[PDB]
RNA sequence: UUCCGUUAACGAACGAGACCUCAGCCUGCUAACUAGCUAUGCGGAGCCAUCCCUCCGCAGCUAGCUUCUUAGAGGGACUAUGGCCGUUUAGGCCACGGAAGUUUGAGGCAAUAACAGGUCUGUCAUGCCCUUAGAUGUUCUGGGCCGCACGCGCGCUACACUGAUGUAUUCAACGAGUAUAUAGCCUUGGCCGACAGGCCCGGGUAAUCUUGGGAAAUUUCAUCGUGAUGGGGAUAGAUCAUUGCAAUUGUUGGUCUUCAACGAGGAAUGCCUAGUAAGCGCGAGUCAUCAGCUCGCGUUGACUACGUCCCUGCCCUUUGUACACACCG
């Protein structure tokens, strides 16, 4: 009995399932894996044996508080996916749509550079040194 | 920078135990060195 | 109708089939211990096994 | 019947009755030499023909669980599986689960088959009998394969799938994989009698 | 069926399994494991492995626990 | 005076049972035999004690040191250790006839509580990864 | 006046080693010395597996070559001169004699 | 004593001891570290440090002179490399060192000359006391 | 082509066998502080508490110590004994015993004759030819050998609940360790660090130190719940560190993030008969760094058969032949 039990959650433009446990429901956001979702579920102090959907919203606001300010809740430097940015220089946690946004800004940088990796990206060939006689 | 002591070749070199012979010179001289084919 | 009859391999004769996967044995009927007939069996079999026959009439021939 | 050695120290080997005289010599539950605490005996069978007619039936069934590669060699898991299967079986039939297992093995063995033999000069498939040992072999094969095929991609545990398979085959009900396969083999055999 | 997604419907904590369903489910053989009934009564587990605990706290049916998450049942005796 | 020290062997595991005239004690590596811990193969270690009876062990303490092999091989080695140690104790201290008794109870149940398996792991030969298996062959 | 003298022998051949090893022990048995030996240490097998073919054609067949090395130890209590008197007899080829003084 | 109790219930009993027996410090990274390079998630149970302590003081109580580069092998395991074969990997030395340092800062164990770590007389005492109280 | 025997053959030579290596049995022999077990002493901890009892530590002129470990000398199996079939020969099947009764298992070695098999790119092995200074010689710098619409071969990871994850728990064997510069090859121990990795005090040329090699699968208790899911981990971004003179078409190892195909696979096809297949990990070779390979090693441990000549071939005989480069005639 979850009388206000939600099955859709729309957190951060990701359409989170209300039918799953929290630490695997919040992984639906593009930029949060199982490890970061675990850290969020810990620092916001949420019972992890709780289905996302049985939640209270005031908890949810804290979830977004920790995800948008990962540096602020003492989440360490090495944990974040934007270590030592090149456009600015900050240690950030890029989230759902900015992951794609930043990614295409990087490949655009390498394209304008005439970088080797930029041209490998543009040509559609593999970029990390793998062999390609018989793979692809 | 590592050659056969017997022929100065660069391929198939046996450096185990300090032999530093190529796999063919070692076969030609195995019995003289003392390596016996038991099994 | 048919009734399943019960027989005993009394001697084992040989190995028939293209690939030798079938044995030929002589069986003996337990209710009528006078009717001894040739049958083909699939699977390992020694002297003394009890064979269940769905029908009794069919009788094999030498080196079948 | 003074035989106080019991499977897992729970299931009495006294009072197990094999009805088929045909396979009575090829199921190892009736004599005292074949009673065991556990179905994991590091036996040196397969060394001679017909040795595995002496291997305890519970061990044969357990041996047939460790199948499909990712389960090869995993005998302790199969012994635990059989343990839970047996607890469930007696938690359904309230009867000695050895008897249920033995009845299922007997009931799930085909008695006819059809194979291509050469008659008088031309090859074509005739019907043949099944030896008792290959009857037991095929019976275990069918039950285990049925249980393993039920358990795949299912929330049902392999122990419970096996228990349902064995109780259904012991009933003889034509709902377990073992019975349907037995009857289909025997129908293909009858068709070419 | 979806018996871990079904763990938090209104029904699942109103009366559903609290003797409204599992009065009978063990009793078809008087004794049927809750881990056996995961499919015969199509309802699966962990909306159901946390209620076999609740019947324990409620003093209704005894159990055994083992390796593969095997769990068992007996209605009343 | 009773003391014997008898071993039991399997694939590579070996167990050795040292015997004293004590009360009921059986300990493998210092822990009670009740706690040899693959528990599915626990009735296997208890096979001799229930084969003879706890009563036949009312006046010996067994310290069984086991080593080598793996979990199952160590269990079978311990099995052989209890069995042959009891046989040797009844040989040297109790009686020649009541050791024949226990020998017959032990060797009617299983001949490898007293005789070890000569089976070893067959070496590997080149051309495949295994004793008998070979690399998969391709023609075209 | 009595030390702890350890004499260590190594060889590729069992018999040539054991002849000398017995000879030393008996030569030190006539002097009523304390000979604590011979101690046998695990045979060391130096193994090299090599492809028979020089050119990499045909069935890949290997030959495994092995040198067995045996390690004996004899213990004595004496002065180094008496032992040097003893370890001066005719030594078979291939045997190493490497006498030292243990602590 | 400790060898007369099953080592699972004993570790449960001891890890409940250190909890309600006073306290120890706990780092400010206990909720975030994985305990092994090959692990996927941190330990599932929030009370894992104490478990890792109670399981670990039984290692020194049954052995003598175990360093940290041996505990890393003790608690290491199988690492799966995706598409490459899996191998054996060692756990993290920071938790291994920190729990021993804490056992020192309670007097259950102590560092050993000749290297390693050894159980103390008082540390032996409480382990057999708690062992006496396990079913 | 092993033997009995037959017999225009008699007497011999190789190959098979014998032989050698490893594994299997030995409370029998020789021993062993670079292996240990036992007892006794002291040390700790429990406790009917004072002793006794249990579990560890430590030291020796404890052993009428060598069972366990190591490695030497030997012993042991010969089908020896019994039954049945057989010239009642050579042999065969069955059985008690026994560690072992397929030659006990597994290897090494291995005939005549041949191939236009492969190797001139292992060899200062070699004939002939070509070149030999503006070099096809040598050495340096940079690039390629790795490039990618595609076809093929050996494989690695998987498609999940007989499971993944996270605790607890914990059992091997075979091997390896160049003065390795001034701590250096294998690296214990202590400290810093989330990891990666780093600093310091050290051992070992080794049954002595790494390393009783504290392996994994497995076992255990939880979490997942039939969902391309928490199965799977490809592709990719950022960032840290290591090796090396230099890491770019990422050497490799870490952290967070990205979450592809894949729903057990058509025709075809490979390997396999017992500690075997399969599963699991470990060592060595290569090596400054890199193992999805190869060569070994242990661990867990089956299904089926104990046949046949149907398919693919092989040996011997008889037979036909217009084949002899020999039916790809
Ligand atoms: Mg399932
Ligand atoms: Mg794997
Ligand atoms: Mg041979
Ligand atoms: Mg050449
Ligand atoms: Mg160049
Ligand atoms: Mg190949
Ligand atoms: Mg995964
Ligand atoms: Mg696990
Ligand atoms: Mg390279
Ligand atoms: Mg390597
Ligand atoms: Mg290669
Ligand atoms: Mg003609
Ligand atoms: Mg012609
Ligand atoms: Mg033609
Ligand atoms: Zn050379």
């Amino acid at each position: 009995a979850g009388e206000e039990f939600q099955h859709i959650l729309r957190v951060l433009n990701t359409n989170v399932d209300g039918k799953q446990k929290i630490m695997f429901a919040l992984t639906s956001i593009k930029g949060v894996g199982r490890r970061f979702s675990n850290i969020v579920c810990k620092k916001a102090d949420i019972d992890m044996n709780k289905r996302a959907g049985e939640l209270s919203a005031e908890e949810m606001d804290r979830l977004m508080a920790v995800v948008h300010n990962p540096r602020q809740f003492k989440v360490p430097d090495w944990f974040l996916n934007r270590k030592k940015d090149y456009k600015d220089g900050r240690f950030s946690q890029v989230v759902s749509n900015a992951v794609d946004m930043k990614l295409r800004d990087d490949l655009e940088r390498l394209k304008k550079i005439r970088n080797h990796r930029g041209l490998r990206h543009y040509w559609g060939v593999r970029v990390r040194g793998q062999h390609t006689k018989t793979t692809g | 920078s590592r050659v056969c002591r017997v022929c100065g070749n660069s391929h198939g070199l046996i450096r185990k135990y300090g032999l530093m012979c190529c796999r063919q010179c070692f076969r030609s001289n195995a019995k003289d060195i003392g390596f016996i084919k038991y099994r | 109708d048919t009734q399943v009859k019960l027989a005993v391999v009394v001697k084992v004769m040989g190995r028939t089939g293209s690939r030798g996967q079938v044995t030929q044995v002589r069986v003996k009927f337990l209710d009528d211990q006078n009717r001894l007939i040739m049958r083909n069996v699939k699977g390992p079999v020694r002297e003394g096994d009890i064979l269940t026959l769905l029908e009794s009439e069919r009788e094999a021939r030498r080196l079948r | 019947p003074g035989g106080d050695v019991k499977l897992f120290n729970r299931w009495t080997f006294e009072d197990v009755q094999v009805s088929d005289i045909s396979l009575n010599d090829y199921l190892a539950v009736t004599s005292m030499k074949h009673y065991t605490f556990l179905p994991h005996s590091a036996g040196r069978y397969s060394a001679k023909r017909f040795r595995k007619a002496q291997c305890p039936i519970i061990e044969r069934l357990t041996n047939s669980l460790m199948m499909h590669g990712r389960n090869n060699g995993k005998k302790i898991m199969a012994v635990r599986i059989i343990k839970h299967t047996m607890e469930i079986i007696h938690l359904l039939t309230d009867a000695n689960p050895i008897q249920i297992i033995v009845d299922a093995i007997i009931n799930s063995g085909p008695r006819e088959d059809a194979t291509r033999i050469g008659s008088a000069g031309v090859v074509r498939r005739q019907a043949v009998d099944i030896s008792p040992l290959r009857r037991v072999n095929q019976a275990i094969y069918l039950l285990t394969t049925g249980a393993r095929e039920s358990a795949f991609r299912n929330v049902k545990t392999i122990a419970e799938c096996l228990a349902d398979e064995l109780i259904n085959a012991a009933k003889g009900s034509s709902n377990s994989y073992a019975i349907k396969k037995k009857d289909e083999i025997e129908r293909v055999a009858k068709a070419n009698r | 069926g979806k018996q871990k997604e079904k763990v938090n419907n209104a029904v699942l904590f109103d009366q559903a399994t609290y003797d409204k369903l599992l009065t009978e489910v063990p009793k078809y053989k008087q004794i049927t494991p809750s881990v056996l009934s995961e499919r015969l009564r199509i309802n699966g587990s962990l909306a159901r492995r946390a209620i076999k605990d609740l019947m324990e706290r409620g003093l209704i049916r005894m159990v055994s626990i083992h390796s593969s998450q095997q769990i068992f049942t007996r209605a009343t005796n | 005076p009773g003391t014997v020290q008898c071993f039991g062997r399997k694939k590579t595991a070996v167990a050795v049972a040292y015997c004293k005239p004590g009360r009921g004690l059986i300990k493998v590596n210092g822990a009670p035999i009740e706690l040899i811990r693959p528990e599915m193969l626990r009735l296997k270690a208890f096979e001799p004690i229930l084969l003879a009876g706890r009563s036949r062990f009312k006046d010996i303490d067994m310290r069984i040191r086991v080593r080598g092999g793996g979990k199952t091989s160590q269990i079978y080695s311990i099995r052989q250790a209890i069995a042959k140690s009891l046989v040797a104790y009844y040989q040297k201290y109790v009686d020649e006839a009541a050791k024949k008794e226990v020998k017959e109870i032990f060797a009617r149940y299983d001949r490898t509580l007293l005789v070890a398996d000569p089976r070893r792991c067959e070496p590997k030969k080149f051309g495949g990864r295994g004793a008998r298996a070979r690399f998969q062959k391709s023609y075209r | 006046v009595q030390h702890r003298i350890r004499i260590t022998l190594s060889s590729k051949s069992v018999k040539n080693l054991e002849k000398v090893c017995s000879d030393l022990v008996k030569g030190a048995k006539e002097k009523q010395l304390k000979v604590k030996g011979p101690v046998r240490m695990p045979t060391k097998v130096l193994n090299i597996t090599t492809r028979k073919s020089p050119c990499g054609e045909g069935t890949n067949t290997w030959d495994r070559f092995e040198m067995r090395v045996h390690k004996r130890v004899i213990d004595l209590v004496s002065s180094p001169d008496v032992v040097k008197q003893i370890t001066s007899i005719t030594i078979e080829p291939g045997v190493e004699v490497e006498v030292t003084i243990s602590d | 004593t400790v060898k007369d109790v099953n080592p699972h219930e004993f570790v449960k009993a001891y890890s409940a001891h250190l909890k309600r027996s006073g306290k120890m410090e706990l780092p400010e990274w206990v909720d975030i570290v994985k305990t092994a390079r090959f692990k996927e998630l941190p330990p599932s149970d929030a009370d894992w440090y104490y478990i890792r302590a109670a399981s670990m003081a039984r290692k020194i109580y049954l052995r003598q002179g175990i360093g940290i580069g041996g505990f890393q092998k003790i608690y290491g395991g199988r690492q799966r490399n995706g598409s490459r074969p899996p191998h054996f990997c060692k756990s993290s030395g920071a938790v291994s060192r920190n729990i021993l340092q804490e056992l020192q800062k309670m007097g259950i164990i102590d560092v050993d000359p000749k290297g390693g770590r050894l159980i103390t007389s008082q540390g032996r005492r409480d382990l057999d006391q708690v062992a006496g109280t396990v079913p």
